[PDB]
RNA sequence: AAACUUUCAGCAACGGAUCUCUUGGCUCUCGCAUCGAUGAAGAACGCAGCGAAAUGCGAUACGUAAUGUGAAUUGAAUCAUCGAAUCUUUGAACGCAGCGCCUUUAAAGGCAUGCCUGUUUGAGUGUCAU
RNA sequence: GCGAAACCACAGCCUGGGGGCCAGG
RNA sequence: UUGAGAAGCUCAGACGAGUAGGCAGGCGUGGAGGUUUGUGACGAAGCCUUGGGCGUGAGCCUGGGUCGAACAGCCUCUAGUGCAGAUCUUGGUGGAAGUAGC
RNA sequence: AGAGCAUAGCUGUUGGGACCCGAAAGAUGGUGAACCAUCUAGUAGCUGGUUC
RNA sequence: UUUCAAUGGCCCGUCCACGGACCAAGGAGUCUAGCAUCUAUGCGAGUGUUUGGGUGAUGAAAACCCAUCCGCGA
RNA sequence: UUGACCUCAAAUCAGGUAGGACUACGCGCUAAGCGCAGGAAAAGAAAAUAACCAUGAUUCCCUCAGUAACGUGAAGCGGGAAAAGCUCAAAUUUGAAAUCUGGCAACAUUUCUUUUGUUGUCCGAGUUGUAAUUUCAAGAAGCUGCUUUGAGUGUAGACGAUCGGUCUAAGUUCCUUGGAACAGGACGUCAGAGAGGGUGAGAACCCCGUCUUUGGUCGAUUGGAUAUGCCAUAUAAAGCGCUUUCGAAGAGUCGAGUUGUGCAGCUCUAAAUGGGUGGUCAUCUAAAGCUAAAUAUUGGCGAGAGACCGAUAGCGAACAAGUAGAGUGAUCGAAAGAUGAAAAGAACUUUGAAAAGAGAGUUAAAUAGUACGUGAAAUUGCUGAAAGCAUUGGAAAUCAGUCUUACCUGGGUGAGAUCAGUAGUCUCUCGAGACUAUGCA
């Protein structure tokens, strides 16, 4: 139960902030949990997604695939992966999209920022 | 995208309106093309073929080549269905029966069934016996194959076939279940022995349905008769029919000579449901098969 | 109420008798009617079958009124808590509300009113020095100081018979919040319990007794014949 | 028009908040002024006493504290109200000496320059 | 409804959106530093005084107060003088110390003398003496500022310390 | 007999009821106090994304600087913060309604009225002194 | 080829007796 | 003899038009609290139905078809709660009629 | 040798727009050379309607 | 269910007339203050906490508590 | 001839300020019109009540009270919220205009290079009066002896307020259904978090959040205090003792006569123990001024809710909405939400001038194909059958459900348990259940 006056229990709110939410509210919202290993080295339990980070499809009917992202989708709250995609009726490989939260991330691209964010966010790289 | 209504659609035909034009355009100018030379013309025809389910069939390596194979063959001249298409010729002996406490409907069914088969029984099933005791009895008694019609709220849904005395047993789900009224410019069916024809059973569980539908009709049809019953498997639906056919002149065939059906029922589909190796124990079978639901959502993918 | 500018039987006009803000929305009671409602509906609580009546699984509690010791007042954790009601046998009425969540049926669940439930144990503390915190998650679990016993809480729905879990420091303030129906009330001004119209309230019990059937005329038949 | 109570909880919190924020600001000292004992004005309350808003002239030269000093401390002066009986100049003369038993006025930092 | 609030509905520019609301929430005690370090910043100030041993109100309280455990002559009024009171609590008594020791820091109200007063005080006190404070006062001569007997006695007295 | 007419049933239309939803309204409460001659509110005209019958922005034209997140959009950003800049023509609208003027180098800086305070310069058969 | 609108409880054989009721044509 | 929902069960006899008007008991809808260890993607609600059933009735239960995400019984609370008509309001659709007519 | 006071419900009744719709005016402030916006839910013995 | 047979059967509302082409949806004794009776409830020579104050750590617009008045009654 | 002052002018001289918009709430003039404000406004420290044991600015709430008064309709008192008091005019600083704006020059300072001051100097304002002192509650001037004192500027730390960043618990284990698991079952976990939202169906443990947080941490802006340093023009300024001394108090106003709506017009026009207002007494002390809080708030900048509406409802507007459109104009003013989980929005072949059609193909579903959720009725077409309101039955079509397998009795064969001329364990209260052995009379 939330016991703060300043957060809203409403559902109208909720659901316009979340769909009006801009860009940068987007990029938290698109997070996906690290895999066991990187979860317990790392001691981060979730990121934000990013391009070029290798991640297993947990859920869903591309479930076991892996890949890299090869772009995160914000507009859509969806990510698209290397070789995760559907053929078109002429023959066309149309790409499916994916919910952060249903794939896993098993290899983490490390920028300086993230090493930031991992000593930030209580880790240890 | 849009979210006013009367602008999405009116984005929407001012979108297809030039879809519709520019594909014309292209269409066009390519007519235009192909008619002055007609060696693209023929070129496109033989690659651009529209595409079907069963050209973009998913693969398996189930399907038989059409040139004989000795391994199938050394396994299919001493199995259970081998006494009839050995020289032996077992003339086949059917019993027909029904579910428990069956209704008219169901023998409305079995009547044509019955017109169906020359030679095959039918034992209105009554009291406290089980299929798996039939099939013993029935094995005694000279008979070769039972087939039990299930009903269930007036319906003949299901069939299940045993083949005796411990031959593998197939459970069929029917349906669209037409009887000869029910069916425009029928026929009224005589005494001559049908002449069975299979089409379309590729894969090696699809050959073990063939023979035991084949094992059910006599090995010599009396073709003065020309009755015809067709056993189609089309996406693994398999449609029983049965026609009387007459040669006549066709211009559109190929030969020029093409035959005339005309349908004499009953007209119904079956699916697939279960195979067992043995005498059909619902709970105790050895199941050779099972239809997985899921598996079949793709439209391509087919087990007969 | 609806705005005042916005036939009635015309579209797009005015409904009739559009609703006003000034609506009368509160109800007084008696203060003495209130408090007499909070004494029944406490007094129910002793009752078990009171409780099962109402819908609580209290069929393997060790005694009702339910009442623990002062050490539960210094819970910390959820854990101490769910341990707690675990060996009185309490959690069942927990099991009970926990898989009676649900979505609400309506328009309700439009308007912040998303999931219904049953209600659990009313926990009944003296101090507060950590017991809140470690029950206030449990679902269906109310807590309540002794000093501010809540009618909503101990007849929800106005159906009587809440399950409550006193504490011993709870229970032994139980005389200084109500009094006596001689005695005063303590933590009340000139408070007495009510008093009550029958005093043996067990009826087959006067009507069958030695007193009353020694001088009763013979009884004629039940349902007689015809 | 209506005049609709729908804030007379708001308005509950909201006066007790002020307190809370009266005191927070100077809070080792109370969160009212001292008030005087009076008579009410009339033959149906005269035998009342209720709070006044001030102490006389007369009260507060005969308890010691001196019409400036009296206000900074919080003892208000009411220079109208007067009295014409000794019982209300005792009754208040006490009222203030006993207010003066219970003060603990905090010293203030005193300019002290160098030269004479 | 109106159009200045649909002018922000209608833009993606946010909202000047401040989160300020806090309800329940109780004035931190600045000002003093010992009832500070006293306050319980739950309980209410009429608590937190009586628990401190101070009064919040020195008149009546307008309803009832809260009870949480079963408790079980004109020249008399006038000349008397009511030695203090004791302090019920530590805190009351802590306040009460350094209040004291205040004043003993601060305790030398008397101010010394400078070149000018202590040069007038001098002259007029040789020639006068130091106890006919009413002669001196009368003389223009010397007491040009024209100070009063009362004025030169302060002088005086303040010189020797 | 058939058409035609009616009735019933099936299917196909037509219509958009019902049901379910809902970034909307309505109502109550709470907190706060901030427009303009340093050019407001409003109006027009542009710019690029585009669907504009919407939005953002102003010739630095979806904005530039600085800060932050840190890598998009479909040192990135149709991002957030935001103290520095810039902000067309109008409009209380202010040189007169193109026409003019003053100063400086076609460009730039200016040119409304009332009143307040002051500064400077003028006038008085206004008074007075020498 | 284009193409309404007003209007419409329901419908349309006569005679007599009390435009459908009664008895006849 | 088990037949106390004592608000239950049981015996008997008489009676039955009905406008205004009075009294009582019930059926239904939106939302509220409690409750049914309630129903639901193995299909909620809605809708369709010469399928069946219950009630004097208001109405309720159900089979089948259609459908695709929520719903209901019971005890209280509450109300913007029940339509055949108001030359009712809004929308939709008819016969007139392929007529008048251009 | 006092029976009242409070709360709630039903019923009646009185005033508020007062069961719903329907009436010829006029006033204040504007627009164009009558019109427009409020007042206005103007005035009801009356008409038509008023749901298991 | 459809139809046939024998029998009966004159269009509904409204006050002759007035409304009715059909269908769906919407569509009218409401809320509030005063008074009177009746019933229930609590207390009872009393009675009424909710102007306000206290208090409420789980939601705090609630619930709980109550000083001084004041009403009506006596 | 010169100068001083006065009055009137001029300047694109320097420095300012006013307008217009909003207007829910405020205050005025006359719902509307007109004028003017603020974060509140207005009111406000008695020319106020009362008749008492008296009260004590204002505002607001309750009550008084639907009372008095003349259907209108209060007020004194009483209960409460909040409480805060003051500034001038009228008396010579007269041993000293002690007062102030501006220019210039320095210096300091900042929400700020944007702000705001200090010191010095020069001119101006001002004696037709700027300061100090005084405001009736008094007060001045003496006299007296007790107690008192900063408009200064730094540093330090603490406590507060605001603003931005940062810190945070636990399953996506196994089986079944499904296009999808967020469903069912099994087994676990976290809980100061089981609010809410998202994710391909009901998710505390997938994600954002939630709780901790009535807080640690980090920037930055400031409150009032505290400790301390350095300055301090005190030859000063106060409070209260006393008096062989004084004690100013607001006029075209009050009041009277007469008209219009207390107020205003017009005629007349005062007083000094006076004047006002109440019952000779009491009580105020007008005609000058300021003043927080408690109170109001259909607007502004934001929040958090709800027994509210659910697309003919709810704002006119859930979408393009004051929009499209109408009118010369003032003004008036709509209708219009939903494919799917994902466009995978239908490749390709073919007919047709095209629009489109048919083969096909995607989907779990095309009975989801944008004229797209569900898809009612009125209504229209085609096909099939029959014919040319109620009662009762016939014909035709259709439909409901409908039982056989059990009871008893006898024997044979084995099985065990609640049986044993049997041994143990656990939980309750001797024996009651649950068991594990061993035997089958």
């Amino acid at each position: 139960m939330k016991f703060s006056r300043d957060v809203t229990s409403s559902r109208r709110k909720q659901r316009k902030a979340h769909f009006g939410a801009p860009s940068s509210v987007r990029r938290v919202l698109m997070s996906a949990p690290l895999s066991k290993e990187l979860r317990e080295q790392y001691k981060i339990r979730s990121l934000p997604v990013r391009r070029d980070d290798q991640i297993t499809v947990i859920r869903g009917s591309n479930k076991g695939r892996e890949g890299k992202i090869t772009s995160v989708y914000r507009k859509k709250f969806l990510l698209l992966i290397e070789r995760v995609t559907r053929e078109k009726a002429n023959g066309a490989s149309a790409p499916v999209g994916i919910d952060a939260s249903k794939v896993v991330i098993t290899k983490l691209h490390l920028d300086k920022d993230r090493k930031d964010l991992i000593v930030r966010k209580g880790g240890k790289v | 995208k849009i979210k006013n209504k009367i602008v999405r659609q009116q984005q929407y035909m001012k979108a297809l309106h030039q879809k519709n034009k520019d594909k014309l355009e292209r269409r066009k100018e390519r007519a235009k093309e192909e008619e002055k030379d007609p060696e693209k013309k023929r070129l496109r025809l033989s690659e651009n073929i529209p595409a079907t389910i069963e050209s973009k069939r998913v693969y398996d390596e189930t399907i038989i080549e059409d040139k004989p194979d000795e391994e199938l063959q050394a396994e299919l001249k001493d199995d259970e269905f081998s006494a009839y298409f050995s020289e032996e010729r077992k003339v086949p002996k059917l019993l027909v029966t029904t579910s428990k406490r069956a209704s008219r409907k169901c023998y409305d069914f079995a009547s044509e069934l019955l017109d169906c088969f020359p030679n095959a029984e039918f034992r209105k099933r009554t009291g406290d016996i089980e299929v798996h005791e039939i099939a013993e009895a029935a094995a005694k008694r000279g008979y070769t194959d039972l087939l039990v019609l299930n009903e269930d709220r007036k319906k003949t849904n299901a069939l299940t076939l045993v083949h005796l005395p411990n031959g593998p047993s197939f459970y069929f789900t029917l349906s669209n279940l037409q009887t000869a009224k029910e069916i425009s410019n029928h026929g009224r069916s005589t005494g001559h022995i049908p002449e069975l024809i299979i089409n379309n059973f590729s894969t090696r569980l699809g050959m073990t349905v063939a023979r035991a539908f084949q094992s059910l009709f006599i090995q010599t049809p009396q073709i003065q008769g020309r009755q015809v019953v067709t056993i189609h498997c089309q996406r693994d639906f398999l449609f029983f029919r049965r026609h009387r056919y007459a040669f006549r002149e066709k211009s559109n065939m190929p030969d020029g000579i093409g035959t005339g059906l005309q349908e004499l029922g009953p007209r119904f589909t079956m699916r697939l449901r279960m195979v067992q190796k043995g005498v059909w124990d619902r709970k105790e079978g050895e199941v050779f098969f099972e239809s997985n639901a899921g598996e079949e959502s793709d439209r391509r993918k087919f087990w007969l | 109420a609806v705005s005042e500018k916005a036939g009635n039987m015309c579209r797009s006009g005015r409904m009739f008798a559009p609703t006003k803000t000034w609506r009368k929305w509160h109800v007084k009671v008696n203060q003495n009617e209130k408090r007499y409602a909070i004494a029944s509906a406490v007094a129910a609580s002793g009752v078990p079958s009171l409780l099962l009546a109402r819908g609580h699984r209290i069929e393997e509690i060790p005694e009702v009124p339910l009442v623990v010791d002062d050490a539960v007042q210094s819970f910390q954790k959820t854990k101490e808590a769910v341990a707690l009601l675990k060996e009185i046998k309490a959690y069942r009425d927990v099991i009970k509300v926990a898989n009676s969540r649900k979505l609400r049926a309506g328009k309700g669940k439009l308007r912040n009113r998303r999931h219904v439930q049953r209600r659990g144990p009313l926990v009944v503390f003296n101090e507060d020095t950590g017991i809140v915190k470690a029950f206030r998650n449990i679902p269906g679990v109310e807590i309540v100081n002794v000093r501010r016993l809540n009618l909503l809480q101990l007849a929800p729905g106005g159906h009587l018979g809440r399950f409550v879990i006193w504490t011993k420091s709870a229970f032994g303030l139980l005389d200084s919040v109500f009094g006596s129906t001689t005695e005063v009330a303590q933590l009340k001004k000139n408070y007495f319990l009510p008093e009550n119209i029958i005093s043996n309230a067990d009826v087959t019990r006067l009507i069958n007794s030695d007193e009353i059937q020694s001088i009763v005329k013979a009884a004629g038949p039940s349902r007689v014949k015809r | 028009y209506v005049k609709t109570w729908f804030n007379q909880p708001g308005r509950k919190l909201r006066r007790r908040q002020a307190r809370q924020t009266k005191a927070a600001k100077i809070a080792p000292r109370p969160v009212e002024a001292i008030r005087p004992a009076v008579k009410p004005p009339t033959i149906r309350y005269n035998m009342k006493v209720r709070a006044g808003r001030g102490f006389t002239l007369e009260e507060l030269k005969a308890a010691g504290v001196s019409r400036r000093v009296a206000s900074t401390i919080g003892i208000p002066v009411d220079h109208r109200r007067r009295n014409r009986s000794e019982e209300s100049l005792q009754r208040n003369v006490e009222r203030i000496k006993v207010y003066l038993a219970h003060l603990i006025v905090f010293p203030r930092k005193a300019g002290q320059p160098k030269k004479g | 409804a109106n159009p200045r609030q649909r002018n922000k509905q209608r833009s993606g520019k946010p909202r000047l959106t401040r989160r300020n609301a806090n309800k329940k929430a109780k004035a931190k005690i600045y000002g003093n530093f010992v009832i500070q370090q006293n306050w319980d910043k739950h309980a209410t100030l009429r608590q937190n005084y009586a628990r401190l041993g101070l009064l919040a109100t020195p008149n009546y309280v307008t309803g009832g107060v809260e009870k949480l455990y079963p408790d079980p002559t004109l020249d008399d009024v006038l000349d008397k003088e009511i030695s203090i009171a004791p302090a019920k609590t530590e805190v009351v008594r802590q306040l009460e110390e350094e209040a004291v020791k205040k004043a003993a820091r601060q305790s030398n109200k008397m101010l010394p003398l400078s070149a000018f007063e202590h040069a007038y005080i001098q002259r007029l006190i040789n020639k006068y003496g130091t106890e006919d404070f009413e002669s001196m006062a009368k003389d223009v001569k010397l007491n040009s500022k024209l100070f009063n007997g009362s004025k030169l006695k302060n002088l005086y007295i303040r010189m020797k310390a």
